[PDB]
């Protein structure tokens, strides 16, 4: 078919549990899954993408259930505790894919930039099809 | 070490702010560590990091893995295994290989 250009979008927003963040630093992911991502976690121009592949890395805060008696014992000696994140990345939908042809990334507070209330950053990825 | 500099430097670059990395220590909780397969690696003690190269959002580190011991009239950490890894802006360690036990 005639060139049909898709537009994929993801927002990282402020949350009651703490900020979502666009990033490459995503847990429980094999090297191969991270292969085409730039250092910001945004997929590189000129890269073929297939259903399930990451376009934009994102992590959100999960969890915060009360600590175990074990995790409290440590909370004094080994240092104060710390928090768990989950993969909430933008991934190519079923039945789609192609070649990345452009990306756009905007950050709240940059000159001239106006994002939705709550949004810290937004990334768009364009793919051929 | 050199092949890990190679893998690290092949991460594509991007204009962004520099991140402040988590300098984990014998004093602090080690961050989550993953093998190249994506499997969680659970250390038997805390770690120390040595930065080798840096990228605005990722850095290359040598990770020293420790085991607490009886020393003096108290306890402190002494060495167990090491691995090269990249670390990101959530502080997570991505190992390039299973840790070499010393």
């Amino acid at each position: 078919g005639p060139i049909h250009i898709e537009r994929y979008e993801i927002e990282a927003r402020d949350t009651k549990l703490g900020p979502e963040r666009i990033t490459r630093d995503i847990p429980h992911l094999s090297e191969a899954a991270l292969r085409d991502l730039d250092e910001e976690g945004v997929v590189r121009i000129g890269a073929e993408v297939k259903p399930g592949d990451i376009l934009v890395g994102r992590t959100s805060f999960k969890g915060e259930s009360e600590p175990t008696p074990e995790e409290r014992l440590l909370r004094s000696i080994f240092g104060e505790k710390a928090r768990d994140v989950k993969d909430t990345s933008l991934r190519v939908p079923p039945g789609e894919g192609g070649i990345v042809v452009r990306t756009v990334r905007l950050r709240r507070g940059d000159p001239g930039v106006e994002l939705k209330p709550g949004v810290r950053e937004v990334v768009r990825v364009y793919v051929a099809q | 070490v050199e092949p890990y500099i190679r893998l690290f430097e092949a991460i594509p670059d991007a204009e962004t702010e520099l991140a402040t990395f988590y300098d984990a220590d014998l004093d602090t909780l080690p961050p989550r560590m993953f093998l190249p397969s994506g499997d969680l690696y659970t250390p038997p003690g805390p770690v120390r990091l040595e930065e080798i190269k840096r990228k605005r959002r990722v850095r290359l580190v040598k990770v020293s893995i420790y085991r607490f011991e009886h020393v003096g009239l108290g306890l402190a950490a002494r060495p167990y295994a090491y691995a090269y890894a990249w670390q990101g802006d959530n502080g997570i360690l991505h190992l390039y290989h299973a840790p070499v036990v010393l």
